[PDB]
RNA sequence: GCGUAGGGAAACCGAGUCCGAACAGGGCGCAAACGGCCCGCACGCGGGCCGAAAAGUCCGCGGCCGUGGACCCGAAACCG
RNA sequence: CAGGUGGAGCCUGGGAGUGAGGGCGCGAGCGAUAACGUCCGCGUCCGAGCGCGGGAACAACCGAGACCGCCAGCUAAGGCC
RNA sequence: GCGGUCGCCUCCUAAAAGGUAACGGAGGCGCCCAAAGGUCCCCUCAGGCGGGACGGAAAUCCGCCGGAGAGCGCAAGGGUAGAAGGGGGCCUGACUGCGAGGCCUGCAAGCCGAGCAGGGGCGAAAGCCGGGCCUAGUGAACCGGUGGUCCCGUGUGGAAGG
C-alpha cells in the first residue's frame, strides 16, 4: 500500500461559548482562516487565535455579509 | 545498606523550600540558529509535577 | 526505569562546576542567624555560645540577618546583615570578628 | 400535585445515565413507591424511566 | 546558510540566517545590542 | 462593477479607525464645502457638528477648512470631548483636508 | 546527626534572592495556632504572661519502596 | 440558574491491580451488502452474576442484581393437552 | 520470512463539540524569501464578447460585461479583494529585558498572547512592528567546538581547567 499517512488532530475549534466568563488572556477561539473576527475586546493572534483582551462575558454575532464575530463585553 | 544519592538527579535537579522539584529548560543550546528570541528566552527554571514525587526520592539524604 | 525509553535523565545539568578531581575548594562557610533567633540570651552572645544554644552549628562562622527585633546587648560575629547592622545599632553595639 | 413512581421493570441491560435518574429520584428497588414534588426537574427523570416506571397522580 | 552577525565591540553576536549566495556581500543590517542600544551590526564566522 | 476604489479605499483607511476604539472626526468634502463629524460608534451617534455650509463662510476653501477645524474644537472641547482619531476616509491627507485637521487643534488632538 | 533560611552555577546577598539597566515583571522563597489571666478607653484589642496544642526530633509498631538470592522451585548455558 | 444527600462530588496523601478481552445492538472502514472474521465509535451484558427463572440442553438473547431462615403470599420473562 | 512501513503537514474514514482504529482511500514536508520582512500610500482578479500592424488559443492596447471561480513561493484544507492579493516610498521589531492569562496535554514538549521597560522603524495621526495568510520544513539529553562575560581558580598571586 502506498497511503497509511495522516497528521496529528489539531484541537480546534471553539474554547469559550457565549455567556462564559472569561479573563483577560483567555483564548476563544482556535480556527485555520478567519472563521471568526475579533469583536470588542477580541484580539487575534498571528495564527489566527482570538482570545479575550480584557475580562467580562463572551458573546457572538452574525454579521451576515461581515461573518461571524466574538465580543467580550465587559463587566470588569 | 545506606541508600545512594543519585548523581545523575542531583547534577541537573534541585529541591526548594516547599518540596517542589525544579529543573531547567528543555530544548535551547544547539539549534537555535534561529528560534524566536521568545523561545530561547523563555528558558528559566520550571517545576516538574506529581514525578518529582520520583525524583525527590532519589536524592532523599 | 520508563520502560526502555529514555527516562528524565534528559534535562541538562545546569548546576555547572559539579566539580572537579582534587576536590571541593576549602572557604569560610557563613551561618546565618535570625535576631529574633537569639532574642532569648541577656548577657553576652558569641559565636561560641550560640552553638551550645544549638543554633549556630560548629563549621560555620557566624552572621546575624534580619528578621526578628533587635536588643541592647554586645553580639560578637563574623558578619552582619545590612538590615540587621542597623536593626540593632538602635539599641547595642556589636565587634565583627577576624582574629588566628 | 405530588407525583407517585413505583418501580416495576429492572433496569438491568438499560443506559447508565437511566440508572442515574433512577437514582436522582431515589428508586433503588423493584415495586418501590416515591412520591414527589411534581416540577419540570423532577418530571424530566420519570419520562427519562417512563419505561421502567409506573406513575399515578396524588393529593 | 546558517549565519551569525554580530555587533562591533565586545562582539555580541546574536545570531540570524541569510540562506543563499546572494545576498553575498558584507550581509549587514541596523540591529540592537543587548548592552547599549541599536548599533550597526555585521555578519561573520 | 461591483464597488470602487473609491467606496473601497473609504472603507479600508475607515475600518482600521473604528479599530482603534476612539471617537471618530469623519470628514465628508465637496467641490463647495467642507464638513466635519465626531461620532461615536456601538452608540451610533454624533457629538459634534461643524460644517462650513452651516458657517455660511467663504473665500479660499483650504482657509475655510481651517477654521471649519478651529470651529470644531470649540464646540466640542466645551462638552468634555479631548482626544480622538480623525477619519480622512476617501481624501489623501492632504490640503483642505488636512487643513481641517490642522485647525482641529486648541483641542485634544495629536493630529 | 536531623531541625532552626532561603535564593543563586558561583562570587554573594539574605526574609529575601535570582534574571535585569530597572525604584518593570516573574521564578523560587519568608507571614507564631487556642484558651484564658493581665492593661493602654470601655464588649477583643496592643503586647505580654499561666499550659493546652505544635514545627522538629527520638524510639516502637504497621504499609510500601531502594540494596542485598529478597515469595519458592526450574533452565539452555558461562567461567575457574 | 434551579432541582438532585448520593458507597455523590472535590482536595491532599498510603496501597493497588489492569495495560491479552469477549458476545450482542446500533453507527462506519476492511472483507465478498462472507466468517463464532477483522478494526474503530456509542451503549450493554459476560468478564467478576458458570448464582436464580425463561429460552429442550447453552458465559453474555428475555426476566431479574442471590445477607440469613420459613411445608406463607404477589409477580417478571415465559407459560397453562 | 519476503515485500512494505517507521517522524511531520492536509483531506476523508470520524457517526454535526474534542478525540477516535485497521498492511483503510488519496496527496505532501526534511525547504524557501534582505525581500516573499516592518510600516505608510495607492491599486483589484480570473475569465467571456467586441475592437486593434507585425500577435497566432494565449504577448501589449481600448470597450463593456465579470463578486471572486484569480492570486496568496510548494501539498491539501480553511481562509481572504471592506486583502492576506498587485505596485512604490522610506526602513530591519528575522529587537533586547520580561510576561498577566490561557490553548493543548500522562511526562517532556508544542502553541497563542495582552501589557510594562529599554532603545528604535513607518505614520499627520489613530496607531502598527517581538518575521512570512495559517496549519509541515524537524531532534531530549550526554560529549565536545567557537565568541564573549562577571563567576570558581585545590597553601597564595597567577596559570591549567571549568
Ligand atoms: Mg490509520
Ligand atoms: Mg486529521
Ligand atoms: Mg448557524
Ligand atoms: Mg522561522
Ligand atoms: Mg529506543
Ligand atoms: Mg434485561
Ligand atoms: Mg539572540
Ligand atoms: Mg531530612
Ligand atoms: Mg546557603
Ligand atoms: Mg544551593
Ligand atoms: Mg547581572
Ligand atoms: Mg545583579
Ligand atoms: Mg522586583
Ligand atoms: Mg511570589
Ligand atoms: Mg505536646
Ligand atoms: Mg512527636
Ligand atoms: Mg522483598
Ligand atoms: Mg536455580
Ligand atoms: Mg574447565
Ligand atoms: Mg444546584
Ligand atoms: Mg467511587
Ligand atoms: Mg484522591
Ligand atoms: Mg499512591
Ligand atoms: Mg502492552
Ligand atoms: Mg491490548
Ligand atoms: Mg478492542
Ligand atoms: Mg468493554
Ligand atoms: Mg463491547
Ligand atoms: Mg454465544
Ligand atoms: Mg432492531
Ligand atoms: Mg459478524
Ligand atoms: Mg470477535
Ligand atoms: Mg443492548
Ligand atoms: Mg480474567
Ligand atoms: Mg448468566
Ligand atoms: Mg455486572
Ligand atoms: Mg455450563
Ligand atoms: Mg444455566
Ligand atoms: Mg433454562
Ligand atoms: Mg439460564
Ligand atoms: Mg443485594
Ligand atoms: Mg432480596
Ligand atoms: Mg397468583
Ligand atoms: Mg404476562
Ligand atoms: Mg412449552
Ligand atoms: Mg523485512
Ligand atoms: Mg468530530
Ligand atoms: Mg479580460
Ligand atoms: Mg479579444
Ligand atoms: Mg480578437
Ligand atoms: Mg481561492
Ligand atoms: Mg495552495
Ligand atoms: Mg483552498
Ligand atoms: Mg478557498
Ligand atoms: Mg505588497
Ligand atoms: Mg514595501
Ligand atoms: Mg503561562
Ligand atoms: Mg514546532
Ligand atoms: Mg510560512
Ligand atoms: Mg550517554
Ligand atoms: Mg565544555
Ligand atoms: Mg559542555
Ligand atoms: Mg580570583
Ligand atoms: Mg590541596
Ligand atoms: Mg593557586
Ligand atoms: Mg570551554
Ligand atoms: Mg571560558
Amino acid at each position: 500500500t502506498r497511503n497509511g499517512r495522516d497528521s496529528q488532530a489539531k484541537r480546534l475549534g471553539v474554547k469559550r461559548y457565549e455567556g462564559q466568563v472569561v479573563r483577560a488572556g483567555n483564548i476563544l477561539v482556535r480556527q485555520r482562516g478567519t472563521r471568526f473576527k475579533p469583536g470588542k475586546n477580541v484580539g487575534m493572534g498571528r495564527d489566527f487565535t482570538l482570545f479575550a483582551l480584557v475580562d467580562g462575558v463572551v458573546e457572538f454575532q452574525d454579521r451576515g455579509r461581515l461573518g461571524r464575530y466574538v465580543h467580550v463585553r465587559p463587566l470588569a | 545498606p545506606k541508600m545512594k544519592t543519585h548523581k545523575g538527579a542531583k547534577k541537573r535537579v534541585k529541591i526548594t523550600a516547599s518540596g517542589k522539584v525544579v529543573a531547567m529548560k528543555t530544548g535551547k543550546r544547539h539549534l537555535n540558529w534561529q528560534k524566536s528570541g521568545k523561545e530561547i528566552r523563555q528558558k528559566g527554571r520550571k517545576f516538574v509535577l506529581a514525578k518529582p514525587e520520583a525524583e525527590r526520592i532519589k536524592l532523599l539524604l | 526505569f520508563e520502560g526502555g525509553r529514555s527516562t528524565t535523565l534528559m534535562r541538562l545539568p545546569k548546576r555547572g562546576m559539579q566539580g572537579q578531581v582534587p576536590g571541593e575548594i576549602k572557604r569560610p562557610r557563613y551561618q546565618g542567624v535570625n535576631l529574633k533567633d537569639l532574642a532569648r540570651f541577656e548577657g553576652e552572645v558569641t559565636p561560641e555560645l550560640l552553638v551550645r544554644a544549638g543554633l549556630l552549628k560548629k563549621g560555620y562562622r557566624l552572621k546575624i540577618l534580619g528578621e526578628g527585633e533587635a536588643k541592647p546587648l554586645k553580639v560578637v560575629a563574623h558578619a552582619f546583615s545590612k538590615s540587621a547592622l542597623e536593626k540593632l545599632k538602635a539599641a547595642g553595639g556589636e565587634p565583627v570578628l577576624l582574629e588566628a | 400535585p405530588r407525583l407517585k413512581v413505583k418501580l416495576v421493570k429492572s433496569p438491568i441491560g438499560y443506559p447508565k445515565d437511566q440508572k442515574a435518574a433512577l437514582k436522582a429520584l431515589g428508586l433503588r428497588r423493584l415495586q418501590q413507591e416515591r412520591v414527589l414534588e411534581d416540577t419540570p426537574a423532577i418530571r424530566g427523570n420519570v419520562e427519562k424511566v417512563a419505561h421502567l416506571v409506573r406513575v399515578e397522580v396524588v393529593e | 546558510l546558517l549565519l551569525e552577525c554580530t555587533e562591533c565591540k565586545r562582539r555580541n553576536y546574536a545570531t540570524e540566517k541569510n540562506k543563499r549566495n546572494t545576498p553575498n556581500k558584507l550581509e549587514l543590517r541596523k540591529y540592537c545590542p543587548w548592552c547599549r542600544k541599536h548599533t550597526v551590526h555585521r555578519e561573520v564566522k | 462593477a461591483r464597488l470602487t476604489a473609491y467606496e473601497r479605499r473609504k472603507f479600508r483607511v475607515r475600518n482600521r479607525i473604528k479599530r482603534t476604539g476612539r471617537l471618530r472626526l469623519s470628514v465628508f468634502r465637496s467641490l463647495k464645502h467642507i464638513y466635519a463629524q465626531i461620532i461615536d460608534d456601538e452608540k451610533g451617534v454624533t457629538l459634534v457638528s461643524a460644517s462650513s455650509l452651516a458657517l455660511k463662510l467663504k473665500g479660499n476653501k483650504t482657509e475655510v477648512a481651517r477654521q471649519v477645524g478651529r470651529a470644531l474644537a470649540e464646540k466640542a472641547l466645551a462638552l468634555g470631548i479631548k482626544q480622538v482619531a480623525f477619519d480622512r476616509g476617501p481624501y489623501k491627507y492632504h490640503g483642505r483636508v488636512k487643513a481641517l485637521a490642522e485647525g482641529a487643534r486648541e483641542g485634544g488632538l495629536e493630529f
